[PDB]
């Protein structure tokens, strides 16, 4: 279904629901390892084959040392992912527990994350980033309107793409117990957290919009923008975690370089990076921004650009 | 091979237990049960390997009833630390996973043995750098064994002779100056005292600190800036008032204001006597 789908998005959404019905209960011995898709600060992802169904899935395994009551609640809250079906949300097959590891089985995206695509592209073109912004905005809108879910972890590594041209969000906070469990267990080296949530202030999805603009700047210049590039480094066109957080809170937000990006794109990320969470643009304001309306009209062969950037075939 | 180095093919590496902040632990057999931690640093430079060997020479002579026995190390097939295998669970598993119900007299004794082992480490001029309930084991349910101490040389990847130190694993036990990573060396005896203060919090509250905050980066910033500290009101009603005062002194934001373990151990021992 009842969403603003074009006839191709609805057919792919139907095809995913069809394959999902071939998947009964997920068990560890029903899977066969193919290859590793990558590892994060608290998880590891494998390409696997679900032998009873023949489907290829991305299986994330999270090893948490928690009390079983919390673990059982985590597996419970993850079951909401069965109802998160959108062309901009990574599909979901099942979440179960075995051998001391939480398994989250999801749709395999053969284009990887935009973090991987970024290293292979050096920089991502503005016209490509326009299609990404539309997908991230509409993905965040689906999660908040249809499920009251806030993402809380918008960043290039959690925006997934495939050779069909789909751009989907993943690793969002559907389970609040899982967020707190991994907050106690691991740490990263960077951060896309908004300055107000760093100080304990909660402004709904305004923080996710900050994270998007930060990701758009990183993908546009090909470099994590905290701290800003230093002079001659920019015309080529090791901070610890606490210093990065202190910088986000106490320094002016980053910005796109002048001249090399259109004024609409520069204004779009500036409205996304206003440190004041209330003056910061919200999801409805961004969807009618000049940069989004222009990119929504542009014809961009994203699938062709992606496979070309990665080395795949069309 | 070198002193206290275990040659290739001597340890029968068994089941994989889990990964921590700087290695992956396996259950092994080598003249009995052992824990083998495959270090994350797999490609050490001669400068780092020499600094690591110098630190092994220190750690292998730290022998105490409350200190997990250091049994040696390996370089082939990969860099590894071999320690005594602990039967039972760590203090973290008892408090937060199994939820073992200890009486106050036993919780004070756990803190007393931990302060005993920490006092010995600092007497030998060794900074733990990683004290946490995960590195405190209740061996055979009675004796407290502190593990994963020192090893500063392999808790970072080396660029020749200089090393960049980054936060790894949990942060709940890190002092504000350790979080910031700004002073010449953030780790000190007083930063161990802070971590011991967090362990006291776990014992006397049954909870990890900052239970109401699920945003890790908020915790890193506010603890590092001195805006956030453990809620001492979560302390259970049967906790002796001297233990709550001692806990507050260990958790002081400025490291110059934290007591040292000779005084900490003396206070816990006095409270263990002045107790029903
Ligand atoms: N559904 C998927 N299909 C294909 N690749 C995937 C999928 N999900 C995750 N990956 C890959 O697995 C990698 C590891 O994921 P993850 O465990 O979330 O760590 P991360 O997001 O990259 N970094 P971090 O979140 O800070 O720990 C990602 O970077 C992707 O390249
Ligand atoms: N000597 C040991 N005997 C038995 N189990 C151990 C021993 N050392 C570690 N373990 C277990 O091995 C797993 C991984 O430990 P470890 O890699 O040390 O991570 P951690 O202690 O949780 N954090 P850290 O020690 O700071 O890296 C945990 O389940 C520990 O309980
Ligand atoms: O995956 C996560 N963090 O990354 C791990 C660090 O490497 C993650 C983090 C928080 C969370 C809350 N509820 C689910 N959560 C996650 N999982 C997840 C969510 C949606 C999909 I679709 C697929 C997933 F795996
Ligand atoms: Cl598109
Ligand atoms: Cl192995
Ligand atoms: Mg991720
Ligand atoms: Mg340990």
């Amino acid at each position: 279904e009842e969403l603003e789908l074009d006839e191709q998005q609805r057919k792919r959404l139907e095809a995913f629901l069809t394959q999902k019905q071939k998947v009964g209960e997920l068990k560890d011995d029903d899977f066969e390892k193919i290859s590793e898709l990558g590892a994060g600060n608290g998880g590891v992802v494998f390409k696997v084959s679900h032998k009873p169904s023949g489907l290829v899935m991305a299986r994330k395994l999270i090893h948490l040392e928690i009390k079983p009551a919390i673990r059982n609640q985590i597996i419970r809250e993850l079951q909401v992912l069965h109802e998160c079906n959108s062309p901009y949300i990574v599909g979901f097959y099942g979440a179960f527990y075995s051998d001391g590891e939480i398994s989250i089985c999801m749709e395999h995206m053969d284009g990887g994350s935009l973090d991987q695509v970024l290293k292979k592209a050096g920089r991502i073109p503005e016209q490509i980033l326009g299609k990404v912004s539309i997908a991230v905005i509409k993905g965040l809108t689906y999660l908040r309107e249809k499920h009251k879910i806030m993402h809380r972890d918008v960043k290039p590594s959690n925006i997934l793409v495939n050779s069909r041209g789909e751009i989907k969000l993943c690793d969002f906070g559907v389970s609040g117990q899982l967020i707190d469990a991994m907050a106690n267990a691991f740490v990263g080296t960077r951060s896309y957290m908004s300055p107000e949530r760093l100080q304990g202030t909660h402004y709904s999805v305004q923080s996710d919009i900050w994270s998007m603009g930060l990701s758009l700047v990183e993908m546009a210049v090909g470099r994590y923008p905290i701290p800003p590039p230093d002079a001659k480094e920019l015309e080529l066109m090791p901070m610890a975690i606490f210093e990065l957080l202190d910088y986000i809170v106490n320094e002016p937000p980053p910005k796109l370089p002048s001249g090399v990006f259109s004024l609409e794109f520069q204004d779009f990320v500036n409205k996304c990076l206003i440190k004041n969470p209330a003056e910061r643009a919200d999801l409805k304001q961004l969807m009618v921004h000049a940069f989004i309306k222009r990119s929504d009209a542009e014809e961009v062969d994203f699938a062709g650009w992606l496979c070309s950037t990665i080395g795949l075939n069309q | 091979s070198d002193d206290w180095e275990i040659p290739d093919g001597q340890i029968t590496v068994g089941q994989r237990i889990g990964s921590g902040s700087f290695g992956t632990v396996y259950k092994g057999k080598w003249h009995g049960d052992v824990a083998v931690k495959m270090l994350n640093v797999t490609a050490p430079t001669p400068q780092q390997l020499q600094a690591f060997k110098n630190e092994v020479g220190v750690l292998r002579k730290t022998r105490h009833v409350n200190i997990l026995l250091f049994m040696g190390y390996s370089t082939k097939p990969q860099l590894a630390i071999v320690t005594q295998w602990c039967e039972g669970s760590s203090l973290y598993h008892h408090l937060h996973i199994i939820e073992t119900k200890f009486e106050m007299i036993k919780l004070i004794d756990i803190a007393r043995q931990t302060a005993q082992g920490m006092d010995y480490l600092h007497a030998k001029s060794i900074i733990h750098r990683d004290l946490k309930s995960n590195n405190i084991f209740l061996h055979e349910d009675l004796t407290v064994k502190i593990g994963d101490f020192g090893l500063a040389t392999v808790k970072s990847r080396w660029s020749g002779s200089h090393q960049f130190e980054q936060l790894s694993g949990s942060i709940l036990w890190m002092a504000p100056e350790v979080i910031r990573m700004q002073d010449k060396n953030p780790y000190s005896f007083q930063s161990d005292v802070y971590a011991f203060g967090i362990v006291l919090y776990e014992l006397m509250t049954g909870q990890l600190p900052y239970s109401n905050i699920n945003n890790r980066d908020q915790i890193i910033f506010m603890v590092g800036r001195g805006y956030l500290s453990p809620d001492l009101s979560k302390v259970r009603s049967n906790c002796p008032k001297a233990m709550k005062r001692l806990m507050a002194e260990c958790l002081k934001k400025k490291r110059d204001e934290r007591p040292l373990f000779p005084q900490i151990l003396a206070s816990i021992e006095l409270l263990a006597r002045s107790l029903p």
